[PDB]
């Protein structure tokens, strides 16, 4: 419409992040969060020893 | 020439669709490009015109083309038997509509003459007129406008003093 | 009960902004309704049309004519009758186009002037004979409610399991208040319901008498979701008003004055059992939230006896 | 709670699923069974109209008109397998000679009626849960899937037969020892299954009890794996069962094909001077026809 | 013919809003008349009349311009200079979610805000500046096989 | 009269059954339904008329007048919906693929409408028109 | 306010995303069947 | 000239269709140059703000560039199979090149997990010119690829595809603003005005002018580019016995 | 939006989606 | 039984099983011979 | 949701082969106009189809503004499609059309295949015969 | 050049001379037929289709019948001895994709 | 808050089972190198502790390593044909090497003591991603080799596969916890434990 003139896409996903404390210097914290999409061709992200 | 008379329902189909006009009086080709109960109107419009055509300037009337494909069924061919089947179903079809127009019994048409090379004239078989008494003078009188479109046509090859003397010529003489 | 649309807490609302709410919105009706019957002195208004050319006894329509151009384009059923006899009256100049040729007015969307008539028809027996069919048309409109309304707060606030089956019970329990007036306060009367709830929802007798007992008034829809915020065993909701239960209910259909429509139903009853019956008797409405949970909860076999009964409601009241 | 009304709400709309397809199936059953009375019929006749055939042009007992009568019995399977009844699927094309597609489409059925076991077990599993996940047969779903979209492929019919490699032209008739073998579509197995299921379900009604998250989830996937299966194997049985229909067609088109060519000798000779092997084979020919018509009626 | 290019005055009235043409020359654009102005990019940290500074004005006349001039929302973030050892870099933006122009959600209901964060800007080996080397930083890049996310 | 009942092949227990059909159809081909009444007065006179001609069945071989009635005021209901429209997939096939459909329709025509009809997806997608247009007809001016 | 083009109220569209896994893939189970200790 | 502007309107609206179709092409061929970018660069692994589309964030940017001279890919022996070997060797061409890209974008795991279906593949779109196209399609193939994947061709007459193919996934079946087309076009109904413009303040006319008002949307960040040439050569002339004829002393 | 911006309430339901499948295949049986 | 042909076969061969002799004509695939 | 995008979404849908694709197309818009249309009671077929046709032409000018589709190829199977529809209300109704829309097992075919194996009349000849056998009762009756 | 679509379309002329000596190339005698045919036909569409796309002609036709899907319908203009070579099989009106 | 998470709590059960399957690959990949390093060095008879596998001490563990180059291995003269003869060329690749070890290796005579059954021979698993699985499954109607050995496609798009075909054989019909299987996936119900952890 006219009126509207635009469109938004909104992307849920659940994220695969990493256990990360917010150090002192804190540039940004260092949390390599992946799509857990991304486990179906690429299973290594979810490794945990 | 030779008039071929087909319902306005046949030629709307004909113009729209894109047949091509000469070749439909090829048996071969008009059963392609033409269902049968358009086939079976054809031979239904042909039985109903009542004018007689200028036999003397070589213009005749069409065949229909139940004949044409009655004929080709008893010709030895490799398309015999199908032909013989197009047949069965014309018949049975004809029929149908026989049984079902059989009321239509006192009126008489209008006919637009769509000239096609000069060996083929269409003759569009129009919206029907009610009448009873005297439907000879009745349809003379309405079809002024396909009496004159033949004069002109056929004033094109043929003598005018040769077309002077038909019974078309007259018959546009006793409608004006 | 409610008997005509403008008597909702959404009409209020929307055509009342001062002292919007608790107050009928008079100088919008008597102003549109004065219009009406002003307009069928010159030219009387025309009937309602229904399903195969029938008209509807006591009703009328305003067509695309030169004639009725005093009349605001309002969207709900107005009544310019008395109670006895009330004739109802809808604007068709939002549904049907004007025929330059013949002159015979065309609708422009069937579903939409079939939603309608039939509203009207279910209003006008409602009207005349009383609140005595609508508790007959089987267990799918109270299943689709109840089931429709938890289903969205469920979804949007992450509700609990019991917080879900608390609103069942005061969703039940308010269509049931909307059907007889003598459930719309707390007392034995409101007890009665437990049985009937317990059936419908499967849940145990101990759990839905402890939300009952708890139950305030549930007059209109500002007392459902007072309730539901109350009672319902959950604070993630905060205290919904009926404006906010207008905003979940609102995307829930489509088409001419679709926000209000959905919003009347949550009180209107003829409103309400319209909107189902197009439901099951319509493939367009198929991708709305509200036509989603009617074919998620109705059987094949209720559905259809279902739409019989809205037919005979509906044309029991053809001329 | 809202489980119990979830459980129940899928356990209707799987029983509905299956009321729905067994009323189908039981249509198809009640035509194929006046089918299956008329093609043994259609079958005799053919084979004892071909092995007339087969006699009558061994021994060149049509002498001179041989080649002529040849060339009209092509005429007629022409006028015949341009019939317009016959579809220009694939389904089709197998019913009526080809080799390549009738092979797929008998692989399809027997493999078919394999899966059924499967969506048997698919149900039994969601009486066992009403953690005990089942490691559920997936397997045979992938494969149902499979048949499922080569059945739609096989089915669709072009605008032309050209697409269709490979089409039954003329020679149709030539490929009539393929019909003798009736095929059947699994509508007894498919009954069996879906009103054993249907029933299993149906002993559900009463649920009680409130169930663990980890039994919800393994019957939600028992109940997506068994709509996607009723779906695949709907696609495979209309598939399978048109070729029945298609079956039949081509049997009576093969008979029709024969019975005109008989025709045609008739006539040929009693317009030419007819010998007495001729009148002695329209005699056997007549008498073949005569025990078709007496078995329709 | 309708995009709002910011134009040099050849005069150097507004000259302080571009970047030095000492690091990026500016070029020439034409329309389909033979009409032609000076086009650069704007200077990073920057104040100026958006559509006051554009080629609409230096294009006919200087005071063309007026109040029913507005710019379309639907806006976007095409290109960012970045110097790099004294050399610039061309990073083509234009496409990326984060260059589109977003409503200020509060002031003016015309007001568009951009807001363009991306730690995925690449320089590597096969990169080269604004007038087409590819060498100091970018050719260390490339002998190291390295490659640098700005 | 008997002379064309005889042309019937004999099948099975059905020869009460098809010469209904042939019955109740060659009465519904010459008494027209006028498009001016609605399915009430039109209809009656309409099936009164075939009980009267019912009534020389003493004439015919083997007809079932209980069935054959079934069988007209079957042709009238049909007729009934044609003339105020259908959509329903499952009678829209019934009719394009039909011994009168393949009198209208050239051999050419036929192959498309075989190819549309017959595709694994066309009842999900001609109901889908079918309130399509059942909705928005009446836009068109 | 000249030109009031739409700039706010765009059409939002939620995109789908649910995942799910049968126990070990269908290639770890064929390769591997389970069996349950 | 007092006339209405019904002619001017359908001249107006064709062009603003032709224009339509013109930036679809510009856009598609646009954003495989970005493709070529982000994949040439170190990027294999879904995230968010390093290309436009929807799902770059849930699958990973791929991109794919061959060049075919069919003379040196063909392998023909008799003139009646020539179509057919010109067919297949443009198919697998695409098959070799296609199937690994098909696996490493991981686009199988993106669109089931939007869409819900843990059966649904997509379904790829050949975009090829009005020459290229023909050879697409073998009467057989049942617009099948290997195993199960399926393909739908298209072609234009836009000078740039002159020699084009390009491959691109898209839903089986399309929904009504889904996502997971691989690219969206989002119209807005085109604004027709009239005004009796004075413009420059001497000449006077009346100027009726059509505003587009639309935008090509990418959503997934997938394609393979071929460049197809030699279609004349491998055709038009002997392939088989002329290169025998040359071996004569 | 429809429900919110939760990034957990956007998420579709495992079971309305196994519902949902259910009720699109009972709708194409009751066209076809 | 006699569905046991091979499989992609040259045109004008010719295989016998059960009794059956089945020419792969060009253009109808395997057919009888006679 | 104007006609003419709402239609265009659903032919989108059709598979796909080559060029074909515009006879399909055609065809499908054909048979959904043709008989959804509601007809007039106070006209003739003449009138009739003049106004189903002009309908029917708006309508393809509304849906070619979404996807292409052969103008002139439409009408012609519109036209045919509609006779059809004409001739079975006035005229002969198929029995397949009495036997799909209400014990009904036995079909024509299945009388057509022994009447060609036989080669006598089939069942349509056969109809025609009845008819005829009965003009003279039903034109003498009333 | 005359014609009256010479303002609405590229002008296209494609020459070659198909000395089948040097265009059939083939294995096996009982295929003569067949290769012979088709090395008319495969040459005649590996010349037409460039010249079908570089022309513009479908445009051309599609503006002027007002059709948006209608391309020109080719014929393949021939004495009696070449006129035989075309098969004609059947159909076989197709050129490729979408012409006959 | 009380009950947040209805749908995220279910990406647990999902990690946990894409987890599984990688281990899967892993310990497959794993395994079929140290069976390489065995059959590459002089163990060509049955013994106990040289590698993992209840087998290992009734037949002579067996590796064959091939690697193909298709452009050394196709033959072909039309384009038409060259799908089914790069195919074929990996099938009979396949063949090759798959009967002669299966002649040498002791597998069938294993599986005929070990089984009970005499009737009961090996089927063989061709273990792929999908760029190669899509040219192995050419057809349902196969899935045999010469004479009575049948074999099934299974296909992976894990990471780790980048361009490999593993055959392995199996028991034509698995059973619980059965031997003869060419691995097993020893699963204990995993279980989903809350508890308000203070932690920090």
């Amino acid at each position: 419409n006219p009126i509207e003139g635009g469109v938004v896409q909104v992307l849920p996903y659940i994220a695969v992040m990493k256990d990360v404390y917010h150090e002192v210097s804190g540039v940004k914290m260092d949390n390599e969060e992946v799509n857990m999409v991304e486990a179906y061709r690429d299973p290594s992200i979810l490794d945990d020893e | 020439t030779q008039v071929l008379v087909m319902p306005k329902a046949v030629f709307e189909s004909y113009k729209t669709a894109g047949v091509q006009f000469n070749k439909l009086l090829d048996t071969n080709y008009i059963v392609s490009e033409t269902s049968v109960n358009d086939l079976a109107e054809i031979h239904q419009a042909l039985t109903a015109f009542p004018f007689l055509l200028p036999e003397k300037l070589d213009i005749k009337l069409a065949v229909s083309p139940i004949i044409k494909v009655a004929e080709l069924g008893e010709i030895d061919g490799p398309e015999q038997f199908k032909m013989k089947d197009l047949h069965n179903r014309l018949e049975s079809r004809l029929a149908t509509n026989e049984l079902r127009d059989a009321g239509n019994r006192n009126l008489v048409y209008d006919y637009y003459l769509y000239p096609v090379d000069e060996n083929l004239w269409v003759a569009v078989q129009q919206s029907a007129h009610i009448a009873s008494s005297d439907p000879r003078r009745v349809s003379i009188q309405l079809n002024h406008t396909f009496f004159d479109s033949m004069i002109n046509e056929m004033l094109n090859t043929r003598p005018r003093e040769s077309v002077a003397s038909t019974q078309i010529f007259t018959y546009y003489l006793e409608s004006c | 009960m409610f008997l005509l649309p403008y008597e909702t807490t959404v009409c209020k609302t929307l055509y009342n902004p001062t002292g919007g709410g608790k107050l009928y919105p008079k100088q919008y009706v008597d102003q549109i309704e004065n219009a009406i019957k002003k307009a069928n002195v010159y030219l009387p208004i025309p009937p309602v049309d229904a399903r195969n050319g029938e008209t509807l006894e006591h009703s009328g329509q305003i067509t695309p004519v030169d004639d009725f151009e005093d009349i605001k384009k309002f969207t709900q059923i107005v009544n310019i009758g008395d109670r006895d006899n009330p004739k109802l009256v809808v604007d068709a100049r939002l549904y049907k186009k004007i025929e330059q040729r013949t002159g015979i007015p065309r609708i422009i969307q069937q579903n939409e002037w079939q939603f309608q008539y039939i509203r009207m028809a279910l209003n006008i027996k409602l009207l005349r004979e009383g609140p005595d069919f609508l508790h007959r048309l089987g267990d799918i409109p109270v299943k689709v409610f109840y089931n429709w309304i938890s289903g969205i707060l469920t979804q949007k606030y992450s509700l609990p399991p019991e917080s879900t089956q608390a609103i069942w019970v005061i969703c039940a329990v308010y269509y049931f208040a909307m059907q007889d007036d003598d459930l719309t306060e707390p007392g034995q009367e409101r007890d009665r319901l437990i049985p009937i709830i317990s059936r419908l929802t499967y849940i145990p007798a101990g759990f839905i008498a402890d939300v009952i007992d708890t139950l305030g008034p549930l007059h209109n829809a500002g007392d459902l979701a007072y309730e539901i915020s109350t009672n319902g065993r959950s604070i993630r909701m905060g205290k919904l008003k009926f404006s906010d239960l207008q905003l979940l209910v609102s995307p829930s259909w489509f088409g001419t004055a679709s926000r209000e429509n959905v919003g009347v139903a949550l009180e209107h009853m003829p409103t309400y059992i319209t909107l189902i019956y197009m439901a099951l008797a319509d493939r367009s409405y198929r991708k709305t939230v509200l036509s989603q949970k009617v074919e998620m909860i109705s059987r094949s076999d209720d559905a259809s006896r279902f739409i019989n009964l809205v037919n005979e409601a509906v044309s029991s009241q053809f001329v | 709670a809202t489980i119990i009304n979830t459980l129940k709400t899928w356990f209707e709309k799987l029983m509905e699923l299956f009321a729905k397809l067994i009323r189908w199936i039981s249509d198809f059953k009640k035509r194929d069974v006046v089918v299956a009375t008329r093609y043994g019929k259609i079958v005799r006749a053919v084979d004892q109209a071909r092995t007339l055939f087969q006699e009558l042009l061994v021994k060149n007992r049509l002498g001179n008109r041989k080649d002529a009568l040849l060339e009209k019995f092509d005429a007629i399977a022409q006028s015949i397998i341009d019939d317009p009844k016959i579809l220009a699927s694939r389904i089709y094309a197998a019913a009526f000679g080809s080799v390549y597609y009738q092979k797929e489409i008998i692989n399809i059925n027997n493999e078919a009626r394999t899966e059924l076991g499967t969506m048997e077990k698919l149900v039994g599993t969601i009486i066992e849960y009403v953690d005990y996940r089942a490691l559920m047969p997936i397997a045979n779903i992938r494969e149902i899937g499979k048949l499922a979209t080569r059945c739609n492929e096989l089915s669709t019919v072009y605008p032309d037969r050209s697409s269709i490699p490979d089409f039954p032209d003329k020679n149709f008739w030539k490929n009539s020892h393929l019909l003798k073998d009736r095929f059947v579509a699994p509508l007894d197995d498919l009954l069996k299954a879906y009103r054993n299921s249907s029933d299993a379900l149906r002993k559900l009604k009463q649920l009680s009890r409130n169930y663990s998250q980890e039994t919800i989830d393994a019957i939600g996937e028992s109940v997506q794996l068994i709509n996607t299966s009723l779906e695949g194997m709907r696609r495979i049985t209309d598939t399978m069962f048109e070729y029945s229909q298609a079956q039949y067609l081509a049997a009576s088109c093969v008979l029709n094909y024969y019975g005109k060519c008989a025709q045609v000798v008739s006539e040929d000779y009693k317009i030419h001077g007819f010998n007495d092997a001729i009148r002695e084979w329209q005699r056997r020919f007549d008498k073949v026809i005569d025990d078709f018509k007496r078995g329709y009626a | 013919s309708i995009a709002l290019i910011p134009a040099l005055d050849p005069a150097g009235s507004n000259a302080d809003f571009f970047v030095d043409p000492a690091l990026v020359p500016p070029y020439t654009i034409k329309n389909e008349q033979n009409l032609t102005i000076t086009t650069a990019p704007l200077k990073a940290n920057v104040r100026l009349d958006l559509m006051g500074n554009s080629n609409a004005n230096l294009l006919i006349q200087r005071g063309m311009l007026e109040v029913s001039d507005t710019i379309d929302p639907a806006g976007r973030l095409k290109n960012l200079f970045v110097l790099l050892g004294g050399k610039v870099v061309k990073f083509k933006v234009d496409r990326l979610p984060r260059a589109v122009f977003q409503p200020d959600l509060v002031g003016d209901t015309r007001n568009a805000v951009i807001r363009f964060d991306s730690d995925d800007l690449v320089v590597s080996g096969d990169t080269t500046f604004i007038d087409g080397s590819a060498d100091g930083v970018i050719n260390d890049l490339k002998t190291a096989k390295l490659s640098l996310r700005l | 009269l008997s002379r064309i009942l005889k042309q019937l092949p004999n099948l099975g227990g059905s020869d009460r059954k098809t010469r209904a059909m042939l019955l109740a159809n060659a009465v519904a081909l010459q008494i027209p339904f006028e498009t001016l009444l609605d399915f009430d007065e039109q209809q009656d006179k309409a099936v009164a008329k075939f009980k009267k001609i019912l009534s020389k069945v003493n004439e015919n071989i083997a007809v079932d007048t209980k069935l054959a009635v079934t069988y007209f005021n079957n042709i009238l209901r049909i007729r009934q919906s044609l003339i105020t429209g259908i959509t329903d997939p499952c009678l829209v096939k019934a009719v394009l693929t039909s011994d009168t459909a393949n009198d209208y329709l050239t051999v050419d025509d036929v192959n498309i409408v075989s190819a549309v009809v017959n595709g694994p997806d066309y009842n999900r997608i001609q109901a889908d028109m079918g309130n399509a247009l059942n909705q928005l007809i009446g836009s068109i001016d | 306010n000249y030109n009031e083009k739409s700039q706010r109220d765009f059409r939002v569209v939620t995109i789908g995303y649910n995942l799910a896994a049968s126990r070990q893939d269908e290639f770890a189970e064929r390769i591997y069947p389970t069996t349950v200790i | 000239t007092d006339e209405g502007p019904g002619e001017v309107v359908k001249a107006l609206t064709v062009n603003t269709n032709i224009r339509n179709s013109n930036n679809a092409v510009k856009r598609m061929l646009n954003y495989l140059a970005q493709l070529r970018e982000v994949v040439h660069n170190g990027y294999n692994r879904p995230k968010f703000g390093i290309i436009e589309g929807a799902l770059s964030a849930v699958m990973r940017p791929t991109y794919r560039y061959k060049e075919l001279d069919l003379e040196k890919v063909i392998d023909t022996i008799k003139s009646k199979d020539r179509w057919d070997d010109v067919c297949a060797a443009i198919l697998n061409c695409v098959k070799a090149e296609l199937f690994p890209a098909h696996r490493d974008s991981n686009i199988e795991a993106a669109f089931r997990v939007i869409s819900g279906n843990q059966d649904e593949t997509p379904m790829y779109l050949f975009c090829s010119d009005k020459e290229i196209a023909n050879y697409l399609m073998t009467k057989g193939d049942d617009r099948t690829l290997g195993a199960y994947l399926k393909y739908d061709i298209v072609s234009t007459n836009n000078q740039l595809f002159d020699g084009k193919l390009v491959v691109i996934p898209t839903r089986a079946v399309q929904q009504e603003n889904d996502i997971l087309s691989w690219g969206q076009f989002f119209y807005v109904s085109t604004v027709i005005a009239d005004l009796p413009i004075t413009r420059g303040g001497h000449q006077v006319t009346r100027e009726i002018a059509a505003i587009p008002f639309n935008l090509h949307v990418n959503n997934i960040p997938f394609a393979l580019e071929f460049k197809i040439t030699g279609f004349q050569k491998v055709m038009g002339e002997t392939q088989f016995n002329g290169k025998l004829a040359d071996l004569k002393p | 939006l429809d429900h919110g911006y939760d990034a957990t309430a956007l998420l579709e339901t495992t079971e309305d989606i196994i519902t949902g499948e259910l009720d699109d295949h009972l709708e194409s049986l009751s066209v076809e | 039984t006699t569905k046991d042909l091979p499989t992609d076969p040259e045109p004008g061969d010719t295989y016998h099983v059960n009794g059956v002799d089945w020419i792969y004509q060009e253009d109808g695939g395997w057919v009888t011979m006679q």
